[PDB]
RNA sequence: UCUGGUAAGGAUAAGUGCUGAAAGCAUCUAAGCACGAAGCCGGCCUCAAGAUAAGAUUUCCAUAAAGGGUGGUUAAAG
RNA sequence: GUGGUUUGGCACCUGAUGUCGGCUCGUCACAUCCUGGGGCUGGAGAAGGUCCCAAGGGUUGGGCUCGCCCAUUAAA
RNA sequence: UAAUUGCUAAGUUGUAAACGAAGUCAAGAAG
């Protein structure tokens, strides 16, 4: 009932790799309310349109559904290359492959 | 502006006296017809001994309307009746004289015969 | 048929550098993007299955096309009027570089077999045969 | 172009291919005989 | 690119060939340059310009910093105009000599008020039933607003009466009859939106 | 019949390969096409 | 009474093709590449930062008239 | 085999789930009427026929009460 | 985000048939 986790800045974003086919055939679903109004898209447009926003909605969907969870997805940085802005916070960098 | 159900003088030599608009043709809810237009009538009365007879569809060319038809430089022109002429399949003229004036805009309806006209306004 | 040895003549040169392998010779320079599992010119298919077999024919079909494109060149010959000068748009049938063409017959020639194919499907769209009566861009039929 | 559950090479100068998923019987000599949806 | 202009009211003219055209006056007046907009600093390209002379008196004190930083009396109205070809430094003044080259403009206004309306006025309903025959009190009623229990609710988007007029509308390709930079006029054929007095945006 | 079709081949801007484009022109206005 | 709806910028459907193996042939496809619809994403118009991811730029900064409110004369605004 | 749109079978919900057509206002599907693109034709051309892709926008007014008739329309 | 060995390339999957083509992997028989 706390948020207790790290703040994380992801980097290299540009540079993940979806298997498959799903680059383009993993269709998401969307609607805008109004008779007729469902959409589509794909992680290609979440990548086109920024890494940021093709990482916060997977990352959403693996948090919780509550207030907690919607203030704990405010603590993700996604960045295209290498250049951000964190000094005076010292991020220690994480060897990603050593979580299991 | 004649429109399904008006009636009209006929202003021909023909034997028909009036006719009752069936169809403005031109286009899907087409409303009304102007002159020069193009309607189906139905022959409502005739003269003794006429080569029409009463209850024909034919085809007819309005030449008089009473609402005022805008040309333009900027002038205009209404009658005191709702006149049209009678054509056969051929899109001819079906008499011979035309009784009263014209309006001035059948000259580019490609409908030049109604150069019979006693006077064109 | 992708194993046989790809003979490189006088006046050719092929080099393989970097996935961009490019043979330069006597009527022009064209270039190839072989893939890892594929290796005069000796193919190697690294494995036997399917993929690396038909990679392997297809690769070695390709260098051979590009030697023969260096070395002889290919030509195409196709049978209203024609035109000389201007070679984009100036026939007239209806109404309205790295390729050579002769002045009806047209005789195109050039180096890259497929832009040539792709030239000559295109000039032949025009006016394909007319089953109904021989007419129409045809290669150098019905009662209607 | 004729659209059927079964099809088959009815002649030997039919041939029958794959495209994108698709099945064809394909004929240049006569163009009568194409099928699809294998 | 554009100019700000204002409305001045309708009069109808005969052409050179005899026909009478009906005919819009606009008052396209001196704009002036009171602020360049650069994508290194606001991200994207345009000039503001100024139209109508104002005073002290109804110049509030930040309205009057800006047009001191320009060097420009303040102006009443300012807009915004994008791809002018030319460059335009602060301070420079665009006259109605600016369309002398331009056989159709747009002219966007705001549109007449008319307060709150009904269907048939504001969407074109055909009304419930006839004047007689049985009609109660339904004549300029909508009818129906949905189906049954199926959908259970009305759609988003469902024609209703409420606030009509009074907002912004573009009027496309008017041709430009003459232009007369010796009063600032603009002569517009065809009507533009708005009331007499009514502020226009006059894009080339 | 003074129009007339007009189609030039052009290197693609993000393949490579040698495209056509095609547009109508007048019969003396293909000289500023090719 | 004026004005508008066109065209197809990009990616495609059914289809048309280039080169080409598996399968010395063939094959529009498995590697690549051209095309190809009123359909899809745009372009056009209106709204739109409570877009709580609450954005940007210019200018001014407390008391009189920095900004406002209440008030008055009113409006093609309601 | 599919659908549930016809005639049925069952009787599971119901101290009221209250009524056929027409009007008004819509909204969706595509099993496409028109408009757009294609394959085959026993497609000379022109008319067509059948099949495939495609749901954007359009898709009349009358004399009679599912249907018939009159006059249109790109289509009804 | 265990260990080992296969199969699938269809996002099949992680919760319908007569009839086609045999895409792929094995196990064979005739020739
Ligand atoms: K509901
Ligand atoms: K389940
Ligand atoms: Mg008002
Ligand atoms: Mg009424
Ligand atoms: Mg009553
Ligand atoms: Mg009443
Ligand atoms: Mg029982
Ligand atoms: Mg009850
Ligand atoms: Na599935």
């Amino acid at each position: 009932h706390v948020d207790c986790g790290d703040n994380v800045i992801v980097i290299n974003a540009d540079k993940i790799v979806l298997s498959g086919n799903k680059w383009d055939g993993r269709i998401y679903l969307r609607h805008t309310g109004y008779p007729g109004g469902q959409r589509q898209f794909t992680p290609r447009d979440f990548m086109n349109k920024g890494p940021e926003y093709l990482f916060r909605k997977v990352v959403k969907g693996m948090l919780p559904k509550n207030r907690l969870g919607a203030k704990i997805i405010g603590n993700l940085y996604v960045y295209a290359g290498t250049e951000h802005k964190h000094e005076a916070q010292q991020p220690r960098q994480l060897d990603i492959n050593s979580l299991k | 502006m004649i429109q399904q159900e008006s009636r009209l003088v006929v202003a021909d030599n023909s034997g028909a006296k009036e006719a009752l608009c069936i169809r403005v043709l031109g286009g899907t809810r087409r409303r009304y017809a102007s002159v020069g237009d193009i309607i189906v009538v139905s022959v409502k009365s005739v003269i003794p001994s006429s080569d029409i007879k009463k209850g024909a569809v034919s085809k007819a060319v309005i030449v008089r309307t009473k609402k005022e038809v805008r040309r333009p430089d900027g002038s205009y022109i209404r009658f005191d009746d709702n006149a049209c002429v009678l054509l056969n399949a051929a899109g001819d003229i079906r008499g011979s004289r035309i009784f009263g004036p014209v309006a001035r805009e059948l000259r580019g309806t490609n409908m030049k015969i109604v150069s019979l006209a006693p006077e064109v306004l | 048929i992708g194993k046989l040895p790809i003979s490189i003549p006088a006046g050719v040169t092929v080099s393989h550098k970097d996935e961009i392998v490019t043979v330069k010779g006597p009527k022009g320079e064209l270039s190839q993007y072989v893939d890892p599992r594929i290796t005069m010119i000796h193919l190697e298919r690294k494995t036997d299955d399917r993929i690396e077999r038909s990679l392997h024919g297809l690769y070695r079909s390709l260098i051979n096309n590009m030697v023969q494109g260096v070395s002889a060149g290919f030509k195409r010959e196709l049978e209203y009027r024609a035109s000389n000068q201007g070679q984009l748009l100036e026939l007239s049938l209806g109404f309205t570089k790295e390729v050579t063409v002769e002045t009806p017959l047209i005789i195109l020639e050039s180096a890259d077999k497929q832009l040539l194919g792709q030239v000559c499907m295109k000039i032949r769209s025009f006016r394909k045969p007319e089953p109904y009566k021989g007419k129409g861009v045809k290669f150098v039929r019905k009662s209607g | 172009m004729k659209v059927r559950a079964s099809v088959k090479k009815r002649t030997p100068e039919c041939k029958i291919v794959r495209r994108k998923g698709r099945l064809y019987v394909i004929n240049k000599k006569n163009p009568k005989y194409k099928q699809r949806q294998g | 690119p554009g100019l700000l202009g204002k409305k001045i009211g309708m009069t109808s003219v005969f052409s050179a060939e005899g026909k009478n055209l009906p005919c819009t006056v606009i008052e396209v007046g001196p704009c002036v340059v009171t602020q360049v907009k650069t994508l290194e600093k606001d991200g994207y390209s345009a000039l503001q310009l100024g139209f109508v002379d104002a005073k002290e008196k109804h110049t509030t004190k930040p309205l009057a910093g800006h047009f001191k930083k320009a060097n420009v009396a303040p102006k009443r109205h300012l807009a915004e105009f994008k791809n002018f070809e030319g460059e335009h430094k602060l301070g420079d003044v665009l006259n109605v000599e600016f369309f002398s080259d331009a056989d159709f403009v747009d002219v966007v206004g705001t549109s007449k008020g008319k307060g709150f309306q009904g269907v048939v006025k504001r969407h074109g309903f055909g009304g419930v039933g006839q004047a007689t025959h049985g009609q109660h009190n339904r004549l300029r009623a909508p009818g129906a607003v949905g189906a049954c229990s199926y959908p259970a609710k009305v759609f988003k988007g469902t024609r209703m009466a409420g606030q009509m007029g009074n907002e912004r509308v573009t009027v496309q390709n008017l041709e430009v009859i003459k232009v007369m930079p010796e009063h600032n006029l603009l002569l517009v054929k065809g009507s533009v939106p708005g009331a007499k007095g009514s502020i226009l945006l006059i894009e080339k | 019949r003074t129009y007339s079709k007009v189609i030039k081949m052009v290197k693609s801007p993000k393949t490579g390969a040698y495209t056509f484009q095609e547009e109508m022109v007048p019969n003396e206005a293909v000289k500023d096409f090719f």
